[PDB]
């Protein structure tokens, strides 16, 4: 009957819902990803400044020890 | 994929985190050394045909729940690592900010010995 | 327990060795031992003496040449009185928070405010005082540029104000958040969520215009057409309009069968259905 | 069976909302941390670098 | 309140004290004149704050001092970014000069950021942002910084797109997809990119347009399989036959389908407009 | 630099290093070296709770690498390897491998590119898969 036309009208209707949500879903993702990156290399690059920073301070510390120990 | 390749870089950044807290912690108990040598230093679809217009398709809907299920998985594991990177980032704030701290103060303190 | 016995006992003794050091330059031996003898009572765990000695050594090293010691100071032994008298903590915590903003640092002074806030709205019903520190964090934030705890301060307390009847501090600060998503490519998602409280807020005052605040939510928002959001309260409002409980009791019945509601939201509803 | 597996996706769905919400928010946070503490590592290590180099040339002035 | 009063007596005490220690004529009149423009900006007049602090900055600078001057000149920058957008961007200028004579390339492309963003945002210039955007991705793009040079290259594509010839967007859309297919990430958005340069395209001529869809799907075999690819082809042959009904049933097709960024609805309104 | 990290102690550092190395080996045919570093780096990281997902993976590579030693002996290295790791025969990996060996079984190369082909479409190969089942077809 009509009935069943309607009834795969409504089916296909709840599947065109089901690809807006998948959609949506895939949207949220992509967004996140990009924030993972920038956050990663954010993180690299401040990484890099602190070993800088401990590699300076350990040829200070060597530096003040020499001379601690010579002075004396 | 998408979740894979985050979840894999989140744990390289887990790791980038705790070699920073290290060398953080290091340069803080040296330059406390330091200063105190200085200072001692002074079904899906239902059945109104069947066929495979309704059997494939939901066989394909229940393998795309399972990878839904996994996305959940991935999800979950997700959450637990950033909330372990957050107090791990918190935890390192308060020993950069005392060593800032420290390294002023002597700076202060030599600056009015000397006269 | 032997071991806290202990513990408390060393913790006395080696109180009672620095005042007697210090009863004997100087000052910067007494705040030292005091300091130790303080971390010491701390780990003996009693609350009230320890806090005590920290603030005595606090005030100590205050008379001593130092500032961000004194500070640090102040703020261990608020966080010791946290589990203490509310009051010394909270007037070491602003005192902290004055030396801060003396020198400067807006970042420390606004946490140190929301946790003042959050234990004087926790511990002390007066649910005014953290809403004024609230506010304030929310100015020294808005100073920095630290858009997120501004917004999170925000939405704190517009959430508060609608929970005081304030409904116009709380729809301006929700539709001021929520254009703010709008702007912001991320967490854009959020603003329909925003504007649903917002609309609820606008109900609490009468119906007839929520169909205008509806109408500009949508033509500000399209995208809220589609979320359940707009759905549930536009048939919440028709339902109301029928003087009867099964309609709108069924709808929020059935949106409650896809995720529990929150005691705020819960409240507001059963306000708002009741009269 | 219908109603009990659509409820069931949805409910799911939800939760993958509002989780992911939580994350992103926290990221976010993490993110604002993460600049301050770069500006404030910077600016110690040039500030450290610059008295270092006070006391060097003063001390080689002396000696 | 008792706040506002206080602080600005403090800081004109502080200032006054600061004069008369250099006309006695250093460094405690640099410290003096820091405290007073902090207290001024706990006494919240914003503006007058980032003058102390320039007359501080320049105090240090008569020593010799750059990074104390150069982090002051950064404050004052931000203080006056409210109470005087032209003397913030001046500050900024006079930072990103001293970080350039110094060598920090990266502090100089994050200063060249936030003058783009308050010029755009504030004032009302885009030539002016767009040469900060290309400055911050040539900074960027020398240190390395490929996400940092990406996005400002994709903003600078964007605001010449929308005001701009075609050719500058087409290109800067072509080098970040071509780059971008590559990456396992970011490959799922490569076709994004691409998809703009087409309608850029259309513009300039219906044929170009023809052209540039067959090279993008030529060169990228899946882009050939997108959703977009099918809507592209539907609209070229739209306006082969000058159909304005056919063109619209595709634009309503693919906004029921997806939403739009409301970028891509203006190049359809103008190439519907010029369809004829 | 895989030793020296090995030798610093700091790991998940090492493997991504030994995972290339063995890659470029397969590519230059010599695949002893090449499975023994997959199924090494599949072993640690079949415990790891976050690389476990994609432990299963290495093996399947594995068998790839197995396969054009001989059939026989890729057999039964796929047998070890789904009862070493039950989950990985839901993997559409194994389901992939065992219907090119039944295809190679009875020399019909059509049933191989069909399967090939579809496995593609299902989700796009990579140029290092498609060359090993291109000298794979060779057979």
């Amino acid at each position: 009957s009509k009935q069943a036309l309607s009834e795969i009208e409504t089916r296909h209707s709840e599947i065109i819902k089901l690809e807006n949500s998948i959609r949506e879903l895939h949207d949220m993702f992509m967004d996140m990803a990009m924030l993972v990156e920038s956050q990663g290399e954010m993180i690299d690059r401040i990484e890099y400044n602190v070993e800088h920073a401990v590699d300076y301070v350990e040829r200070a510390v060597s530096d003040t020890k020499k001379a601690v120990k010579y002075q004396s | 994929d998408a979740g894979i390749r985050t979840l894999v870089m989140l744990d390289e950044q887990g790791e980038q985190l705790e070699r920073i807290e290290e060398g953080m912690d290091q340069i803080n108990k040296d330059m406390k050394e330091a200063e105190k040598n200085l200072t001692d230093l002074g079904g899906f679809i239902r059945r109104v045909t069947n066929d495979a217009r309704e059997n494939e398709m939901d066989e394909n809907l229940e393998q795309v729940s399972g990878i839904i299920g996994n996305l959940r998985h991935m999800a979950l594991d997700m959450g637990n690592e950033i909330d372990t990177q957050n107090r791990q980032i918190d935890r390192i704030m308060e020993k950069a900010d005392s060593n800032k701290t420290r390294i002023d103060e002597a700076n202060q303190r030599a600056t009015k010995m000397l006269g | 327990g032997m071991d806290t016995s202990g513990k408390q006992a060393e913790a006395m003794a080696l109180l009672a060795e620095a005042e007697r050091k210090v009863k004997n330059s100087k000052i910067e031996e007494a705040c030292e031992i005091y300091a130790r003898a303080a971390n010491m009572f701390k780990m003996a765990k009693n609350w009230s003496a320890a806090g005590n000695a920290f603030c005595q050594a606090a005030q100590l090293h205050l008379q001593l040449q130092s500032k961000h010691d004194a500070a640090t100071c102040f703020v261990d032994a608020g966080n010791a009185f946290k589990k203490a008298d509310p009051q010394e903590a909270i007037n070491c915590l602003m005192r902290a928070i004055e030396i801060y903003t003396d020198m400067g640092r807006f970042t420390i002074a606004a946490k140190h405010h929301i946790s003042i806030a959050e234990i004087y709205e926790t511990e002390l019903v007066d649910v005014e005082k953290a809403i004024a520190h609230y506010e304030q964090s929310a100015d020294y934030y808005k100073g920095e540029e630290s858009n997120s705890s501004a917004n999170k301060c925000l939405l704190k307390v517009a959430g508060y104000a609608a929970q005081l009847e304030q409904y116009q501090k709380a729809i301006d600060i929700y539709e001021q958040v929520g254009t703010s998503a709008m702007d912001s490519p991320l967490l854009k998602y959020s603003a329909k969520d925003y504007f649903f409280k917002a609309a609820l807020c606008h109900f609490c005052i009468d119906m007839l215009n929520a169909k205008l605040a509806v109408q500009k939510y949508e033509e500000l928002f399209p995208a809220f057409s589609d979320s359940r959001e707009c759905k549930l309260m536009k048939k919440l409002l028709e339902a109301h309009e029928e003087q009867n409980v099964d309609s709108y009791t069924e709808s929020v019945k059935e949106y409650d069968s896809i995720s529990r509601l929150d005691q705020w939201l819960t409240t507001m509803l059963l306000r708002i259905k009741k009269t």
